[PDB]
């Protein structure tokens, strides 16, 4: 049916068999084969933050009965922001623990590539991937990177970026599934970042991540 | 029954890789000028047998390869892309999750819904419908839920088009699209077509 | 590699060749094909008398093409007539290709050549021909190796043989493989010559018939019109015209669209029109009366 | 054909058998004489200014 | 390549403007209404003899249209 992949010879022309999906390099390479974790207790104190990150993304993967009994629809993204350094990317790797479920790690700047209207592509693919991957949960690194939508530009102001931004909500929105993909989001700051993308059925917690206190410190040590 | 499959792949053969085109402009009953939809542009023939009548420059036609003769008639053009949006129509979300907006709604209908069944009744006024609509909002209120929302429950024909990433590099080729959905809907009348994100454009 | 061969060559009866022309014409593009009938004579000389096709098919110069239905049915009849023919080989048409067999097609030969080894295929082609004198070619085809070793000119003695290219390097690659152009020659005479002759005895009503005079008087008025267009270059054209170098010419002094070669076409059908209508109706006039 | 065709900065037809040279061609153009053309630059005598 | 082309494609349509002054053909007639998103090249005179003029309508003018809409 058209869209789908067919292979065609091209010295002489026949249909050879039909040819599953395909999913370009540019992603392919930025993934992870899953990797060792920290759990939370590398990651000494942050207790209040561990405790509304386990609520939102682990129990709803592994008790996911119990969460279609209370009604809720699991979220859209969690967001993590605040200053470096508080083991964001520890804490990641602890979520992925908990789960049982592959961390897709996407990058922002990868996503906005140096071929055009194809870095739009690029954004599709890697959500559409995690879905057939298994129920996914995706770990994106600088989303700052995929743009802050202010536009009016009314000279340039790229637009591979736009094409992407604007992609990325309609991946979140539920003509695909969004209880399904997860995302983990971190970012170091939400000023940079545009009301477009925090929302509340984007990314659905804000949870500020203050750097370590007094016993945290003790902890990491 | 496997020798029957068998059959049809050495027509492609003895013509060489077949390919499509299109009657430009007839010169004359024997010759017609065929544009390619592969590229050179070409002056070919037609089959004793194949009549001259069924081709029209609204549609397509195929050629032997190696001597430019018109084999037979083909369908008319329409993207693969296209397809994949008419069939987009049923993506759920009922009436009632798109409730509260009520009134904004009412608003829609009188544009896309009315013209549907009877252009007739703006024809009394003597006004013919007003062109294009425009859904704008903040975000979060669910701008793209409505119009994919009422699209489902009707579930008349409806091309849901992403047009965020349509756009790309390749000259010409981000043009055909654009101009295919204006000109499906034309003939699957009665239709809408809802183009989403269409900021980027 | 050595073996005692003889080549044949293919008499072509005037009725046979025509019908082959007529069967390839129709079949385009797609490939057609049918048999020939006729006679085995001396010791190489295979005659087609005549020609029938196997059936009109997009699976067209196959095996398949051919159809033990029509081949039955047609030689009970046969009999009845009074020839019973032999079938000398088979002919087929290539309109998407030249005289290079296709690959289906060395295989339809080779079926052709256990039941008669006095076989061949004869290419047919009326829009992939090149030339107007009827681009045929003969061959029985025969392997590779022999082509190679250069045992196949000893088999073709009593051979003159030809090459052709109605397209291109690859074209003549396929005809060496094969067993290339083995000669045709032409079975024919003047009596089949005087038919093929003929146009129209209709030639006696219309060498009398002249025209309304209201039309004699269109055809002179139109043409002394024309004249005055063309006669303003003219004069241009017999004062100079010193440039005989034929580019130069065309912008100098209009030399491409001229005024020389037309105003002569000119007077010359409105001499010639003239003078058969009215050396007609003068004619008629005294005879009938 | 043509001993003129190993010239440097001429203009050369080339019949394809290995993209083989032929001859080189009289007609020539550069750049800098099409941005001209194309403009059609109106060109005015010294009344115009005049005065 | 994509610039490149339409690049291309304008200059073969500046040459074959030029071709329409030997012949009874009048040339191409464009509007402009955005001129900084347009090549200034393309603004220039010698294949233009005559630029029309529209500005905004006055009072009257404006009265006259609103009549046939209505």
């Amino acid at each position: 049916k058209p869209g789908d992949l067919v292979g065609v010879n091209k010295d002489s022309y026949l249909i050879l068999e039909t040819l599953p999906t395909e999913y370009d390099s540019r992603v392919k390479a930025m993934e992870v084969d899953e990797r060792p974790t920290e759990q939370y207790s590398d990651i000494g104190g942050l207790d209040k933050q561990i405790q509304e990150l386990v609520e939102a993304i682990v129990l709803p993967m592994n008790h996911k009965e119990k969460f279609e009994n209370l009604g809720i629809q699991p979220p859209k993204g969690v967001l993590m922001y605040g200053p470096p350094g508080t083991g964001k990317t520890l804490l990641a790797r602890a979520c992925a623990a908990q789960t049982k479920a592959t961390f897709l790690k996407l990058a922002g700047p990868q996503l906005v590539q140096m071929f055009i209207g194809d870095g739009a592509k690029l954004v599709r693919d890697a959500f559409a991937l995690a879905k057939e991957k298994a129920p996914s949960i995706i770990f994106i690194d600088e989303l700052d990177a995929i743009g802050t939508k202010r536009f009016d530009s009314e000279k340039a102001g790229d637009r591979e970026v736009q094409r992407t931004m604007l992609e990325l909500l309609n991946q979140l929105d539920g003509f695909q599934p969004n209880t399904q993909v997860k995302v983990i989001a971190a970012t170091n700051r939400v000023d940079i970042l545009d009301p477009a993308l925090l929302r509340s059925g984007r990314l659905d917690r804000k949870i500020e991540f203050p750097m370590p206190n007094e016993e945290a410190r003790a902890r990491i040590m | 029954k496997q020798y029957e499959k068998s059959e049809n792949d050495l027509k492609a053969l003895q013509s060489v890789g077949q390919i499509v085109g299109e009657v430009l402009k007839q010169l004359t009953e024997e010759k017609f000028i065929v544009k390619a939809t592969n590229g050179p542009r070409y002056v070919v023939g037609c089959r004793r047998q194949l009549d001259k009548s069924k081709l029209k420059p609204g549609t397509r036609v195929a050629l032997d390869m190696t001597t430019l003769t018109i084999m037979r008639y083909l369908p008319r053009e329409v993207d693969p892309l296209v397809y994949n949006m008419s069939h987009e129509d049923p993506g759920n979300v009922s009436y009632s999750e798109i409730g509260g907006l009520s009134e904004q709604i009412r608003e829609l209908r009188e544009v896309i819904e009315l013209p549907l069944t009877n252009p007739e009744l703006f024809q009394r006024v003597g006004i013919i419908p007003p062109k294009g609509c425009l859904l704008y909002g903040p975000p979060g209120t669910g701008k793209t839920l409505l119009a994919r929302a009422v699209a489902s429950q009707l579930d008349c024909n409806f091309l849901k088009v992403v047009s965020s990433s349509i756009v790309d590099k390749y000259i010409g080729e981000s043009a055909r699209l654009i101009r295919e959905m204006f000109n499906y809907a034309r003939d699957h009348q009665p239709c809408i077509i809802f183009m989403d994100e269409i900021d980027a454009i | 590699a050595p073996a005692v061969d003889t080549a044949e060559q293919v008499y072509i009866s005037s009725l046979a060749l025509l019908k082959m022309l007529k069967h390839g014409r129709a079949g385009v593009p797609m490939e057609v094909m049918g048999l020939m009938l006729g006679e085995f004579v001396d010791d190489y000389t295979v005659r087609v008398i005549d020609v029938f096709a196997m059936p009109q098919s997009g699976t067209g110069v196959s095996v398949e093409a051919v159809d033990p239905v029509f081949q039955a049915k047609m030689l009970d009849m046969l009999k009845q007539t009074g020839r019973p023919e032999m079938v000398v080989g088979w002919y087929h048409s290539h309109p998407g290709f030249g005289c290079w067999l296709s690959g289906v097609d060395i295989n339809t030969q080779q079926s052709f050549e256990a039941l008669s080894e006095r076989a061949v295929a004869v290419v047919v082609d009326p829009i992939q021909s090149v030339k107007g004198k009827v681009v045929i070619d003969a061959f029985r085809l025969i392997n590779a190796n022999m082509m190679v070793l250069g045992h196949e000119p000893r088999q073709t003695t009593s051979n003159l043989g030809h090459l052709n290219k109605p397209s291109i390097q690859a074209l003549i690659h396929g005809l060496n493989r094969h067993y290339y152009s083995i000669t045709i020659n032409y079975r024919k005479n003047e009596l089949e010559q005087k038919m093929l002759l003929n146009l129209h005895k209709k030639s006696w009503m219309e060498g009398l018939t002249l025209q309304d005079y209201s039309e004699h008087c269109k055809h002179n008025e139109s043409v002394v019109k024309e004249m005055l267009e063309l006669a303003k270059n003219y004069n241009k054209a017999v004062e100079e015209e010193d440039k005989m170098t034929p580019e130069q010419l065309a912008i100098k002094n209009v030399g491409k669209q001229d005024p020389k070669r037309h105003l002569e076409e000119h007077v010359d059908v409105l001499m010639t029109s003239n003078i058969v209508q009215c050396l007609a109706a003068m004619l008629d006039t005294v005879v009938f009366k | 054909i043509d001993i003129n065709d190993v010239t440097p900065n001429c203009r050369v037809a080339l019949r394809n058998d290995s993209y083989t040279l032929h001859k080189i061609l009289p007609n020539k153009v550069d750049p800098l004489v099409s941005l001209m053309m194309v403009e059609k630059v109106p060109d005015s005598t010294y009344e115009m200014i005049g005065g | 390549g994509a610039d490149r082309e339409v690049q291309r494609i304008l200059l073969e349509l500046l040459n074959q403007m030029d071709g329409f002054d030997q012949n009874v053909n009048v040339k191409v007639i464009m509007a402009t209404n955005r001129a900084d998103t347009l090549d200034p090249a393309l603004l220039r005179p010698g294949r233009l003899d005559r630029k029309i003029e529209f500005p905004l309508p006055d009072r009257r003018q404006k009265r006259l249209i609103f009549s046939t809409i209505t």
